[PDB]
């Protein structure tokens, strides 16, 4: 059968340097009769559907930008990025076409840039959350990198019915995002006054302390 | 302008079967093959089958993952695609995204469509409870999606006339329901004298909900 493999699974790099990524075929993707080689690839942002780049091995679609190439021949083909923008980040598939169509696994590129801590905002449960007998108080934590963040949740100062959510990476700033939300019923949330958020993060020795008190509502 | 849009997903049970349509415009439809490739969430595209163009007598091939099991068929006065699929499991819980296909000459998928999401499940169709999330020369306000199912949701803010700091955290599933939240900033000098509002929409259950964002 024919079997598509990528490689890297992932990787990180900066905005204006080079990218390479490969695609191998069990079996030659050149078909004799037309001297072309079956192999396309396409690129998928976050959330959105995929997008042909390349076909015919090495040839580009109209509107594609020129800092994408697509080189090789039978069983071997590479995607090239050079001066990679914040805008590349995505998930990048070949596809064979030689005989019926098969994908490769992808290979996700991220972006590396420059540490930046997180912005934190804490929200109270809403009264029409709170008349149904529950209570979510949310801690969003807005451009970071690099992604890795741990967020702690202290209730009248003790740590403590949590979901955590990442973002994909920004296509702009190349920043991630988390938002952290700790669900309490309402009778436990009015045994209890205070309620933080505490973000460390590698910016800083100091966690991004937020907090409100039930009280000052 | 080339239009593929898929329609037809949503929830079904284990065992049962589900059809798929695919509206296309904008190019000589009946000149293509037309494939299907889905995407289970998180993981790889996977070809799932095609339907020749006119010239090849519109007959159709199909990856052994499905052949046997799903059927595609094509309505060349309309230029409507379609997938019929049968005997589904958790398996087949995927987005699925019509292609374009060869013309004889090119080998490309030249566009595909939005896609549309399938979910294989027992679990009973749960609206989303939509609460509002209020409190610099920033200020940032959200919207907490919780405790619906099937995915997907989706939300805007102001009907989308804010896109730029939007923030849309991917939901997570904890005891069988979806949760999500997002968030938006804006200068702190135009809320609340202007209005910011979430409008979310959950299709499985048609709801459709507007939720201003009032200072507490
Ligand atoms: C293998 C069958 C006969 O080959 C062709 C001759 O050109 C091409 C066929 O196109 C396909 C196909 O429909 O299976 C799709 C195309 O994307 C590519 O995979 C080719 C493959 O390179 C083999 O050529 O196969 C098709 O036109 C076919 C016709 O149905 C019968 O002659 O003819
Ligand atoms: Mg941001
Ligand atoms: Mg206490
Ligand atoms: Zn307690």
């Amino acid at each position: 059968d024919i079997v598509m493999s990528q490689s890297p699974s992932s990787l990180a790099v900066s905005a204006g340097e080079k990218v390479t990524m490969s695609c191998k075929s069990s079996q030659s993707l050149l078909n004799s009769r037309t001297r072309k080689n079956y192999l396309a690839w396409y690129q998928q942002k976050p959330g959105q559907s995929p997008k042909l780049l390349i076909y015919w091995a090495s040839t580009r679609e109209s509107g594609v930008p020129d800092r994408f190439t697509g080189s090789g021949s039978g069983t071997d083909f590479t995607l090239t990025i050079t001066s990679v923008q914040a805008e590349d980040l995505a998930v990048y598939y070949c596809k064979q076409s030689y005989n019926l169509r098969t994908f490769g696994g992808g290979t996700k590129l991220e972006i590396k840039r420059a540490d930046a801590a997180p912005t934190v905002s804490i929200f109270p449960p809403s009264s029409e959350q709170l008349t149904s007998g529950g209570a979510s108080v949310v801690c969003f934590l807005n451009n970071f990198y690099p992604k890795d963040i741990n967020v702690k949740w202290k209730i009248d100062g003790s740590e403590r019915g949590v979901l955590n959510s990442w973002t994909d990476q920004d296509s702009k700033d190349s920043t991630y995002s988390m938002s952290s939300t700790l669900t309490l019923t309402k009778d436990e949330y009015e045994r209890h006054n205070s309620y933080t958020c505490e973000a460390t993060h590698k910016t800083s020795t100091s966690p991004i302390v937020k907090s409100f008190n039930r009280n000052e509502c | 302008e080339v239009k593929l849009v898929e329609s037809g997903g949503g929830l079904v049970q284990s065992g049962g079967s589900l059809r798929l349509s695919c509206a296309t415009s904008g190019f000589t439809f009946t000149d293509y093959y037309m494939s299907w490739v889905r995407q289970p969430p998180g993981k790889a595209l996977e070809w799932l089958g095609f339907i020749r163009n006119k010239a090849n007598g519109y007959t159709t091939e199909y990856s052994p993952s499905v052949k046997g099991r799903f059927t595609i068929s094509r309505d060349n006065s309309q230029s409507i695609l379609y997938l019929q699929m049968n005997t589904l499991r958790a398996e087949d819980s995927a987005t699925y995204y019509c292609a374009r296909d060869h013309d004889g000459y090119y080998e490309r998928f030249s566009y595909w469509g939005q896609g549309t999401l399938v979910t294989v499940s027992a679990a009973k169709t749960t609206p989303p409870s939509v609460y509002p999330l209020a409190p610099n020369s920033m200020v940032t306000l959200g919207c907490l999606v919780k405790g619906y199912f099937p995915e997907p949701v989706t939300v805007t803010w102001n009907s989308g006339s804010l896109s730029s700091g939007v923030h849309t955290f991917p939901a997570v599933l904890q005891s069988d329901l979806y949760t999500l939240s997002s968030s938006v900033t804006v200068p702190s000098s135009t809320w609340p004298s202007e209005t910011v509002t979430c409008n979310v929409a959950h299709p499985a259950s048609s709801t459709k909900v507007d939720k201003k964002i009032v200072p507490r």
